[PDB]
C-alpha cells in the first residue's frame, strides 16, 4: 500500500525533519512525545500529537505498546522511527509490520544481520569488501587474544559483537594488557549488552572515519549518494562532519562505492543506510559498519548531492523502484556542526538548562535544523543535541569561511554549547589542512586539540567587580557607534554613590555546599550529585561497604555517572530502585 | 584589582575619540561629589509628634529606636 | 588597488548580505545607519557602524558627502552601494572613484549610458538584441505618437527614457486616449526625475519578464550565470522570482544568454549586471534593460548555479579576470518570496507597523535573508521589503512543494504581509503550469488573479567636542544617569 499519514517514532530534530518531509510529500503527520516535550516544536508543528506520557525513554519513545497505540489512535498508515531509540529494533520493526503499518526502515531481517557485527562482517567479507586484519569468528580466551596479537602484531582491538556508543571496544597496546582487557569486555558487554561474545582485530592508530550514504530500494537497486568524512569524533561520537570525503585517491573514492553497493545487496538492505569505513594513515579502507537507519549527518549529503533522502525514504517505502539511476556527481562542499548542550570547557560533559536565548544563523548557504527555539527547556532525560548547523559552499575553501561567518553569528544563551570548539575548529590549520591532507582524526579533539574553551559560567557573577550593576547605552562619537557599559557606582569626575551608607562589595559564595578544600561531611546520607534516572542499584539493604565502591550508577543526557560510597559502613536505607526518577539532592541511601 | 570598570562592548574608537567620550562622560558625572555626612539633627522629628499609648508597644520598637539608632 | 575595507552604503537585508559576504572574504564591513535604522541588524552585524544622521533617505543614505565622510572616517577603501539608493548613480560612483575608493559597480559611463533608455536601445541595436518595434528617437508630440500607433497598431507604450521603479511606463490602448496620456506622461516625467524625454514602443500584451544574470570582467570576459522569471509583478514591480526561467524553449534559452553577452560586452559593462527582456505570447524576445547592479532577485541564481555573485563582485573591482570560465549548469529550481509590508487585502497598498514577531522558516532547501527581526519597527521612510525567502529543491515541482512547507512555517505579526498571496500562489493553477506552459504574466496579480486575502486587522543629547583639529559630535542617549 502507499503511505498517507506518517507517525514519527522520535523528538526533536529528526521529528522535525521528517515531518518537514512528510509535508513536503503532501503526506499527514503524527507527533509523540513523552511528558518533558509536551510543547516541542515538533509537537506543535505536526499535524496531530499524541502524548505517550512516562518522563523517560524506557517509559515514552522506547514503548512499543505506546508508539503501535499511538498510531491505531491517530489513524496513520505508516511509522517512521528516525534515528535511535526503535529505529534499528528489529523486533520493533516486526511489530510495526504485523500491525499492517508500513514500516519506513529495511526489513527486521537486515536490522538484525547487520546489526550483529559478526554475521555483519562475515556478510562483508562475503561481499569481498575491504577489512582490517581481524579475528573472522568471537574470541574465546585471553590466549587466543594473545595468539592473534602474536600473528598481527599490536595495538590490537577487542570489541563487543553488539556494542555501541563508542563503549563497543577497548584497545590493548601491550600483551600484557589483554587478559585484564578481556575480562572487563566480556564483563561489561554481559552487564550492558547482555550477551559477551568478543572479537579481536588490529587497532588503526590514527584512522579517518569515512562512510558512503546509500539509497537501495526494494528492486534490487542501489545508488551510493556520497560520501561524508565524520572524523572529528569525542568518545567516539561525531561532531563535525563534512561532504563529500576530502583528499581521497580516486582510487579509494571508487572501492568505497563500489563496496558500499555490494556490501548492500548482500545484505539484501533496502531502505536509506550507511555503510561505515576507516582509512588508514596508509590509506588502506577497511569496513567498519552498516547503519540500518536515516543518518544524523545526511543533510551534508542532501546538500551536496540535491537529494532529499527522507522523500527516497518515503519512496521505497511505498516500493516504488530509484528514479535515481546512477551516482550523483557532488556540487561544492558541506560542513555539519551537531550543537550539543556539552560544556566544552569541561571535557565536552553534557548538562541540562534553559535556552534562554537561540538565534540561529541565516544567509547564503546556511541550512539550520533545530529541535529546541528560545524559551525551550532541556532535561536530563535525552540526548543533549539542540541543532544541526549545515553550511554550503562552492568549495572547501568556500564552504569553511561560510562557516567562520555562520558560527560567528550563532548566539545560544541559558546553558553550555559546544559552539566555541566549531569556532576553534573551522579555524585550526589541523583540519583546514595543506591542500592535499589533513591532520584530524579520529582521536584528535581528545589527544591532539588544544583545548583552550574557558568553563561555562553563565551570568553569574563570581568576581567582586561582577557583582556591581551596570547599564549598557549607544554613545556615537564622531559617527562610530559604541555600545559603552557603565558601572551603577561610577565615581568618575564629580560622581558617586560608591556606597550607600553600609554597603560593602565582597566576593559572592559560589551555590555550592561548603568550601572546595573538601568533598563532603561526614554525614551518613548518600545523595543524587544531579537529576537523572536510577539505572542500576548496585548494593543491597544491610551490605556492607567500603569508600569508593558503587552505589548506583544514574543515567542524564543519557550518560552514566557512577555514585559511589563516601565512607565506610552498612547500607542502612537504600530508597531507589532501578528505573526510579531522581532529583538532585535526593536521599539514596545511609551507610552507618 | 576589583573595581568595575568602564567597558567598550562594542567599536574601537581613536585615542582622540576615547578623549572626547571620557571627557563628556567626566562633566556629566556630578553630584555626590567628595563623601559629606548630613549631620544628625533630631529636632522636631515625626515620631516624636505621635501621640502613644502609655503601654504602646511602639515606644520602644517605634520611637525609642528611632531615637537610638545611629 | 585590492579591497580591505569594503563601507556598505545602504540598509536592511541587502546591507546585511554584502557584511556577510565581506566577513566570508575576510574583508573588514562599514555599516551606515540613518536614526530610524539606529538597531537596525545590519548596524550590529558590520565590523564598524557610522551614524548619518537624518530621517530619511534624502537626509541620510542619498547624500554623498554623508556617505564619503563615512567612509574617510572609518578608513573604508572600498564602497559597495547595494541596490537602489546610490547604486545606479553615475555621479556617486564617480565622487567614489575621485576619492580614491574602489566603487564596486560598473564604471560611470556604463551606469551613465545604460540609465538612458535611448541611449540603451541604441546599444541593444548596434548589439543586435532584439528588440520591440519602436521609435529610435523621443517622440516629440502626440501628432509623433498617433503616426506610430497607426503605423503599428495599439496599444502603444509611451516610456520616459529615465528614471522608472514602474511610474515610467503609459499604456494608450486607442488612439483617442493618446494625446492626454502623452501631455500628462511628459508633465510627470519633468516633475518625477527632472527630464521630459520620452519615447513610444509597441505595448506586448501578456509578457513574460525574463532576465539573464551576467559577471562581467574588467578584462572583457563574461558569463551568464543564468536566466531568472520575474513575471509575477504589481505595479510593475517584482514579488516572486524564479530560477532557472521556465518553459523556455532552448533557442530561447540561446539568443537571450547571447544577447546579453553581446549587449554587456558592447556597452564595455563590468561587474555583476542583469539584461531585463520581455517574452510575448507570440515567444518573441524583446530587450527591456540593463540593470547595472546586483540585482535584488540574485539569491536565487546564487543557489542554482552555485556562485556568490556578491564575492564575485569584490574580486572584480579587485580587477581580477573572472574564474569562472564557462556559464554554469543550472541544478535544481529555486523560488524567491518578497515578504512586503504590504497589505494584499488592501490593493498591496503599504503599512508601516511594530515587527512585534518574526520566525523565519528553516530546514531542508531554506534561505532567508532579512533585514527586520523581531521587534523591529517598520516606518514609512524606506521601502516595504523586510525580507526575501528563497526555497530551493531538485525540481520546479519539488520547489513549490518546499515552499507550500516554509510558508506554512513563516509566521510575522504586527503589520500585513504578502506572505497570504505567497501562499495562495504558490498553490494556484496558474503557476504550478501544465507541466510546459504557465499562465502568469506581468499583470497576473492585479487582474485574474482571485484576491481572496482578507484585510489585516526622548531626543539624544549631543554635546560638540574639539579635540585637536577635529570636531567630534558626541551623541547620548538623553537620559543618561552616569
Ligand atoms: N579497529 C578500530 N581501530 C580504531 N578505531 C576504531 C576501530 N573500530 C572502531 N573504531 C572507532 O569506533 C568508532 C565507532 O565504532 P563503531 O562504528 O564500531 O561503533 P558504533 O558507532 O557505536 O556502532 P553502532 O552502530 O553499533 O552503535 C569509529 O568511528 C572509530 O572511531
Ligand atoms: N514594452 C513593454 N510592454 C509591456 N510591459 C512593459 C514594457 N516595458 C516595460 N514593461 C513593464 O515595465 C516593468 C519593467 O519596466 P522597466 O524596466 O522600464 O522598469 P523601471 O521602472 O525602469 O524599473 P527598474 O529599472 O528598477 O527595473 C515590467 O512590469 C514590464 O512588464
Ligand atoms: C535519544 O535521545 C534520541 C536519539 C539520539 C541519539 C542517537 S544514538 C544513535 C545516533 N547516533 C548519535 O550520535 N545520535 C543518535
Ligand atoms: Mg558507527
Ligand atoms: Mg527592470
Amino acid at each position: 500500500s502507499k503511505i498517507s499519514k506518517v507517525l514519527v517514532a522520535n523528538r526533536g530534530e529528526i521529528a522535525v525533519r521528517v515531518i518537514r518531509a512528510a509535508k513536503d510529500a503532501g503526506l499527514a503527520s503524527v507527533a509523540v512525545y513523552a511528558e518533558p516535550d509536551a510543547d516541542a516544536p515538533h509537537v506543535r508543528l505536526a499535524d496531530e500529537a499524541f502524548a505517550l506520557g512516562g518522563q523517560t525513554s524506557a517509559e515514552s519513545y522506547l514503548v512499543f505498546e505506546k508508539i503501535l497505540d499511538a498510531a491505531e489512535k491517530s489513524g496513520a498508515n505508516a511509522i517512521h522511527p528516525g534515528y535511535g531509540f526503535l529505529s534499528e529494533n528489529a523486533d520493533f520493526a516486526q511489530a510495526v509490520i504485523d500491525a499492517g503499518l508500513i514500516w519506513i526502515g529495511p526489513s527486521p531481517q537486515s536490522i538484525r544481520d547487520l546489526g550483529d557485527k559478526v554475521t555483519a562482517r562475515h556478510i562483508a567479507a562475503r561481499a569481498k569488501a575491504p577489512l582490517v586484519p581481524g579475528t573472522p569468528d568471537p574470541v574465546k580466551d585471553a590466549d587466543e587474544v594473545v595468539a592473534f596479537a602474536k600473528e598481527h602484531g599490536v595495538p590490537v582491538a577487542i570489541k563487543a559483537a553488539f556494542g555501541g556508543g563508542g563503549r563497543g571496544m577497548k584497545v590493548a597496546r601491550t600483551l600484557e594488557e589483554i587478559p585484564e582487557l578481556f575480562e572487563s569486555a566480556t564483563r561489561e558487554a554481559i552487564a550492558a549488552f547482555g550477551r559477551g561474545e568478543c572479537f579481536v582485530e588490529r587497532y588503526l592508530d590514527k584512522p579517518r572515519h569515512v562512510e558512503a550514504q546509500v539509497i537501495a530500494d526494494q528492486h534490487g537497486n542501489v545508488v551510493v549518494a556520497g560520501t561524508r568524512d565524520c572524523s572529528l569524533q569525542r568518545r567516539f561520537q561525531k561532531l563535525v562532519e563534512e561532504a563529500p570525503a576530502p583528499f581521497l585517491t580516486d582510487a579509494q573514492r571508487k572501492e568505497i562505492h563500489e563496496s558500499a553497493k555490494r556490501i548492500c545487496k548482500e545484505a539484501g538492505y533496502y531502505g536509506a543506510g550507511t555503510v561505515e569505513y576507516l582509512v588508514g594513515q596508509d590509506g588502506l579502507i577497511s569496513f567498519l559498519e552498516v547503519n540500518t537507519r536515516l543518518q544524523v549527518e545526511h543533510p551534508v549529503t542532501e546538500e551536496t548531492s540535491g537529494i532529499d533522502l527522507v522523500r527516497q525514504q518515503f519512496k521505497i517505502a511505498n516500493g516504488e523502484p530509484l528514479d535515481i539511476t546512477e551516482d550523483p556527481t557532488p556540487r561544492g562542499h558541506s560542513f555539519e556542526f551537531r550543537i550539543n548542550g556539552e560544556d566544552a570547557g569541561r571535557g565536552f560533559l553534557p548538562a541540562p538548562g534553559p535556552v534562554t536565548k537561540f538565534v540561529a544563523p541565516t544567509g547564503p548557504g546556511v541550512r539550520m535544523d533545530s529541535g529546541v527555539e528560545t524559551g525551550s527547556v532541556i532535561g536530563g532525560q535525552f540526548d543533549s543535541m539542540l541543532a544541526k548547523l549545515i553550511v554550503t559552499g562552492a568549495t572547501r575553501e568556500e564552504a569553511l569561511e561560510r562557516s567562520r561567518r555562520a558560527l560567528a553569528e550563532f548566539t545560544v544563551e541559558g546553558l553550555a554549547t559546544v559552539i566555541p570548539f566549531h569556532r576553534a575548529v573551522v579555524s585550526d590549520p589541523a583540519f583546514i589542512g595543506d591542500g592535499e591532507k589533513f591532520d584530524v582524526h579520529t582521536r584528535w579533539i581528545e589527544t591532539e586539540w588544544n583545548n583552550t574553551v574557558e568553563p561555562f559560567t553563565g551570568g553569574d557573577p563570581i568576581e567582586e567587580e561582577d557583582t556591581v550593576p551596570r547599564q549598557t547605552v549607544v554613545v556615537e562619537v564622531g559617527g562610530r557607534r559604541l555600545e559603552v557599559s557603565l558601572p551603577g557606582d561610577l565615581a568618575i569626575g564629580g560622581g558617586g554613590g560608591a556606597a550607600a551608607p553600609g554597603v560593602v562589595r565582597k566576593k559572592p559564595k559560589p551555590r555550592k555546599r561548603g568550601g572546595g578544600g573538601a568533598k563532603a561531611a561526614s554525614g551518613d546520607a548518600v545523595t543524587a550529585p544531579m537529576q537523572g534516572t536510577v539505572v542500576k542499584v548496585a548494593v543491597e539493604e544491610g551490605q556492607e561497604v567500603s569508600a569508593g565502591d558503587l552505589v548506583v550508577v544514574l543515567e542524564a543526557m543519557k550518560m552514566e555517572n557512577p555514585v559511589t560510597a563516601h565512607k565506610d559502613g552498612t547500607i542502612t536505607g537504600l530508597a531507589v530502585e532501578a528505573g526510579a526518577a531522581i532529583t538532585q539532592g535526593t536521599v539514596i541511601a545511609e551507610i552507618k | 584589582d576589583h573595581e568595575a570598570h568602564i567597558k567598550v562592548l562594542r567599536g574601537e574608537p581613536t585615542p582622540e575619540e576615547m578623549a572626547a567620550l571620557m571627557a563628556v562622560l567626566a562633566s556629566a558625572g556630578g553630584g555626590p561629589a567628595e563623601p559629606v555626612k548630613k549631620e544628625r539633627n533630631m529636632w522636631g522629628h515625626p515620631v516624636d509628634k505621635l501621640r502613644y499609648s502609655v503601654f504602646s508597644w511602639q515606644r520602644v520598637t517605634l520611637l525609642e529606636r528611632t531615637h537610638m539608632r545611629r
